[PDB]
C-alpha cells in the first residue's frame, strides 16, 4: 500500500481531508496571539478569490 | 504601531468556546428574541431620547403657527372709517 502512493494520490488525498475543511481549534497558556477562527479557518485555501 | 496582540493585557483562568461559521446559523432566532429585544431596548432610552425631541416639535407647532398669525392681517382699521 504505501508503494502505491505518488504525488497524485498525496495531493488528491490530502485535498479531500484538509482543503477548505472546518478544523478544530484547542488551546492552553498565552495564546492571545493566537489568531482568531476567522483567520484560522480562512487560511485553509489560497489565491482568496 | 507598538500595540499588537501578545502584549495587549494579562488575561488568566478564563476559557471560551466557539463555532464554525459554517456549523452554525446565520439568522438564528431573528424575529424569536431579536424583536422583543428591541423593544427592551426602545424602553430603555426612550425616556432619555424622545423628551428632549417631543419639545423640539412643540416648538415647531407653534414657532410656525405664530409665524403665519404675524402675516395674517388683523383687524385694526378704525379711528378712520367713512
Amino acid at each position: 500500500r504505501i508503494a502505491e502512493v505518488d504525488a497524485r494520490v498525496v495531493r488528491e488525498v490530502c485535498s479531500k481531508y484538509f482543503y477548505d475543511q472546518c478544523p478544530a481549534v484547542a488551546g492552553f497558556g498565552p495564546i492571545e496571539q493566537l489568531p482568531d477562527y476567522n483567520r484560522i479557518r480562512s487560511g485553509m485555501f489560497w489565491l482568496r478569490f | 504601531m507598538g500595540r499588537q496582540f501578545g502584549h495587549l493585557t494579562r488575561v488568566r483562568h478564563v476559557i471560551t468556546y466557539s463555532l464554525s461559521p459554517f456549523e452554525q446559523r446565520a439568522f438564528p432566532h431573528y424575529f424569536s428574541k431579536g424583536i422583543p429585544n428591541v423593544l427592551r431596548r426602545t424602553r430603555a432610552c426612550i425616556l432619555r431620547v424622545a423628551p428632549p425631541f417631543v419639545a423640539f416639535y412643540l416648538v415647531y407647532t407653534w414657532g410656525t403657527q405664530e409665524f403665519e398669525k404675524s402675516k395674517r392681517k388683523n383687524p385694526a382699521a378704525y379711528e378712520n372709517d367713512r
